[PDB]
């Protein structure tokens, strides 16, 4: 139940993330928004996991 | 309560990702309503422990 | 009579803690030069150990809708809550601005506080929101009123941390309640005012108060 | 403009019964000072749509209009306004801006001055009315002189 | 003194102690309660009328 | 009076978002006009 919950949480996060074309774009929201997911999770959890 | 927590994760998951791609619209509001309540991350991802 | 903070206004943030169930107060500070981490001067022992209120003390350059600064990023004037404000350190002249990186181990999720040289980017701009609903968004900020700073590039409120053994700030999910204390509004020209620095000279004889150069016998 | 005439009006029944110094009166001095910018953004208005009035009746710039059908040409208007001096520069181009020219850069004088000589009159003449009252009222006001 | 207009602070006259809010209990989402418990306090706060 | 601050609050922040465009399109022009209807009949409320 715990896995599935983070797996969730992080499933979620990750389609929050802005478009690839909005950050091309370079939209201060979206640039904002993968800021705060990218501080939320670190790179290193997600290799590890 | 991650078994709940979960669902309701599904939930949000629903209403942010549409046809493959990002509601930019509903994704910002829900990552601003998670950071404003951080309990939702679990506590796992809780600041100071 | 209501005084209002206006920009071209000097204050200091003060925020409170509990030690040893004694209230007290502390000032946000930081050197500028050689160290651009901002910490917290204590400001309750005043009468026995005086404060180091120099590097205390901000500028409100701008104090801009949230709408309007949106606007100039892409391309004396009242504060209202839900304004965005920018901070200038009096004796460094850089700006308050919330830092990407993070020395705090407590907290995962936090980001230091400190000076960055130039006002670009959203980094260097704070959101002020009343702390109580006594308040209300568009209303003009009051002296002595509570309010929370939320970091416009982070989302982050400008937190009092005492999870270590001291006490640190940094931005932080968790809010904290800062007072804008003034300290300075507007000078009469050519008129003395607390805070200045100046030479005191022994009526016109051109001769001034000091002390013996360094390296002097006397200690100084 | 209609929004703003009934703003005005609602300040004008504010102003009913005052007193010299009243205290509604010198609270509207303190909020115009306040606002002072955007009060002379809007006098700046009105003033500008009802001089170009008066120059396009005035002969002087008829002197740079040549053209027959009575059009004028944007630098023909830029050099009669220049030789009238009323208007700097920045205004002569905000003026240009809202000639209306036409795909030849013809300036259809006739109705650029006549388009809100109506909706802008009713406006001017109760702000007028408004800063007329609280003058009176607030006789020794330096920010209202 | 009036109803409902006036704002009124409420001392205590033997100690000119303020009647205020004690400081936020911990874990108050936890509790989901609302309640504040009174204090009397030295300073007090802005909004204790 | 609360009403008529809350409604020129929200027509500032529409004005913000239009400021930079050179024109505006006929929605934007459509809540623009219902917008100052309502504050038109709020400021006849005052004067009343």
């Amino acid at each position: 139940a715990i896995m599935s919950f983070y797996a969730a949480l992080i499933d979620l996060l990750g389609r929050c993330a802005p478009e690839t074309h909005l950050i091309q774009a370079g939209k201060g929201e979206a640039l904002r928004i993968r800021a705060i997911l990218r501080s939320l999770v670190p790179l290193d959890d997600l290799v590890g996991i | 309560n991650p078994c709940g927590g979960e669902r309701y994760l599904d939930f949000l998951r629903f209403a942010v990702f549409v046809n493959g791609e990002s509601v930019e619209e509903n994704a910002n509001v829900v990552v601003r309503l998670l950071i404003r309540k951080p309990e939702c991350f679990g506590p796992a991802l809780r600041g100071e422990g | 009579e209501v005084q209002f903070l206006r920009t071209d206004d000097e204050v200091v943030l003060q925020c409170s803690a509990t030690v040893l169930k004694e209230q007290l107060k502390l000032c946000l500070a930081a050197e500028g030069f050689g160290n651009r981490l901002c910490f917290l001067e204590p400001t309750s022992n005043a009468q026995n150990v005086p404060p180091d209120l120099a590097i205390c003390c901000f500028i409100l350059e701008q104090s801009l809708s949230v709408r309007a600064l949106q606007e100039m990023l892409a391309n004396h004037r009242t504060l209202l809550y839900g304004h965005a404000i920018l901070l200038r350190h009096a004796h460094s002249r850089m700006y308050l601005s919330c830092l990407t990186t993070s020395r705090s181990m407590t907290d995962k999720l936090a980001f230091d506080v400190g000076l960055q040289e130039d006002a670009t980017g959203e980094a260097c701009w704070w959101t002020m929101h009343p702390a109580s609903k006594q308040r209300s968004e568009g209303e003009k900020v009051r002296v002595g009123d509570d309010l929370i700073l939320v970091s416009v590039s982070s989302e982050r409120y400008l937190h009092l941390s005492t999870a270590s053994g001291e006490l640190q700030v940094d931005a932080s999910f968790m809010q904290t309640l800062w007072n804008m204390n003034p300290i300075c509004s507007g000078c009469e020209e050519g008129f003395v005012t607390g805070g200045h620095v100046l030479r005191l000279f022994h009526g016109h004889m051109d001769e001034c108060l000091t002390i013996s150069p360094s390296d002097s016998d006397d200690q100084r | 403009l209609d929004l703003q005439k009934d703003m005005v009006v609602m300040l004008l029944s504010l102003l009913e019964g005052n007193v010299v110094n009243g205290m509604i009166a010198r609270q509207m001095v303190d909020m115009l000072v306040e606002s002072s910018s955007n009060v002379e953004m809007i006098l700046k208005f009105f003033d500008m749509f009802l001089k170009l009035k008066d120059i396009v009746g005035s002969e002087a710039f008829q002197d740079y209009v040549t053209d027959p059908r009575g059009l004028i040409s944007k630098k023909d208007f830029q050099k009669a306004m220049d030789s009238q001096k009323q208007f700097t520069g920045p205004e002569i181009q905000f003026l240009l801006s809202c000639s209306e020219a036409d795909e030849n850069e013809m300036i259809n004088c006739e109705e650029f001055a006549n388009r809100f000589q109506e909706p802008a009159r009713d406006i001017g003449f109760n702000v007028a009315v408004l800063l007329t009252n609280l003058s009176e009222h607030v006789p020794h006001d330096p920010r209202l002189r | 003194i009036k109803y409902g207009e006036s704002l009124c602070f409420v001392q205590h006259v033997a100690s000119g102690l303020w009647l205020t809010y004690a400081a936020p209990d911990p874990k108050a989402l936890r509790l989901g309660v609302l309640k504040k418990k009174a204090m009397l306090h030295q300073e007090g706060h802005m909004d204790d009328a | 009076v609360d009403y008529l601050l809350r409604l020129q609050e929200s027509i500032s922040d529409f004005y913000w978002y239009y400021s930079g465009k050179d024109v505006i399109e006929e929605q934007g022009k459509r809540n623009f006009s219902k917008a100052m209807s309502v504050a038109k009949q709020v400021f006849n409320s005052l004067t009343e």
